[PDB]
């Protein structure tokens, strides 16, 4: 998780097994992992276990329920402003914890398990050290930014690009995660 | 209601350097 | 003839199989 | 699943190679000007620098290539032929300090092997133990900047 931050990646369905799930909305596949790669008939991106909650951006997951063995789960926690939403972890995952150390240097795990290095500019901004292209980034909605102890200091939430190429990354700092909570 | 959301894959970070097994 | 052998690699994710 | 650290052998001695940009390096002083094996016979050194104890050979099969480090953090961590992590304070562009020194025992045919920031990106290469009295509390490496100059 961290000292060094290294991560893998595992596809645990298809297309057709995705569909019928999303309308069955049962799954009995076994969880495990921080990061889930999420998916909706509409497109797909990540969600981020930290303490026993799993979000992700609203602007992904809407107000859906998340498929799970027990059928659908409805969320615990719905911030249309926050863009966040929550469930509670899905039985078998691991959560991370928020960073308590205000380390300016954040890594962004990307949906091929990449952790990549960003400057924190700003209470929710960082700036890649590598611009990459957006296709990359493509996909990684929800996905973490850990300090460099492994903890959670946001959520990725949009690509900071221009002629295609992404220079910097706007996320959701843990700290609206509480608010979040407090909230609604 | 519309589709439920559903978990296509992981990403773990727990994970540490190993000995990829011979087999 | 005298070559270097790979007798094992190490995957630094952790990553099973 | 894909290795990006090989353990390799040579009649003699016993060592590391990371693959890093499609390239699998290692230490000069470990493998020569040797040839790697492969099911199709003996494949030879894309690249030798004599002077920084670097070769390297096309990435073999089952081989990840790590990615370079750019984020220039000196909180680096290095992997032994054992799988071991070992945290470094980087005091120099090819010089650090085991938080914690080990003897040499530990860091014992580990040459050739990867050194990490914190993102697990390739610092450097593992190129030899630095010890006083026979516990190893530093060490050298070839900085990936070498690594991508030569290529
Ligand atoms: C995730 O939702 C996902 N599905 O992976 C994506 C990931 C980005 C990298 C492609 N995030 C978005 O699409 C966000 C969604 C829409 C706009 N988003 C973007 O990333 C924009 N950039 C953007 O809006 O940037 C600023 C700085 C906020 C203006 C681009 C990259 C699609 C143009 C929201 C913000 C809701
Ligand atoms: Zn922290
Ligand atoms: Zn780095």
């Amino acid at each position: 998780m961290g000292a060094p931050i290294t991560a893998y990646a595992q596809q645990t369905r298809g297309l057709l097994g995705c569909i019928i799930t999303s309308l069955t909305g049962r799954d009995k596949n076994q969880v495990e992992g921080e990061v889930q790669i999420v998916s909706t008939a509409t497109q797909t991106f990540l969600a981020t276990c930290i303490n026993g909650v799993c979000w992700t951006v609203y602007h992904g997951a809407g107000t859906r329920t998340i498929a799970s063995p027990k059928g659908p789960v409805i969320q615990m926690y719905t911030n249309v402003d926050q863009d966040l939403v929550g469930w509670p972890a899905p039985q078998g995952s691991r959560s991370l914890t928020p960073c308590t150390c205000g380390s300016s240097d954040l890594y962004l795990v990307t949906r091929h398990a990449d952790v990549i290095p960003v400057r924190r500019r700003g209470d929710s901004r960082g700036s890649l050290l590598s611009p990459r292209p957006i296709s990359y980034l493509k996909g990684s909605s929800g996905g973490p930014l850990l300090c460099p102890a492994g903890h959670a200091v946001g959520l990725f939430r949009a690509a900071v690009c221009t002629r295609g190429v992404a220079k910097a990354v706007d996320f959701i700092p843990v700290e609206n995660l509480e608010t979040t909570m407090r909230s609604g | 209601k519309k589709g439920s959301v559903v978990i296509v894959g992981r990403i773990v970070l727990s994970g540490k350097p190993a000995i990829i097994p011979k087999k």
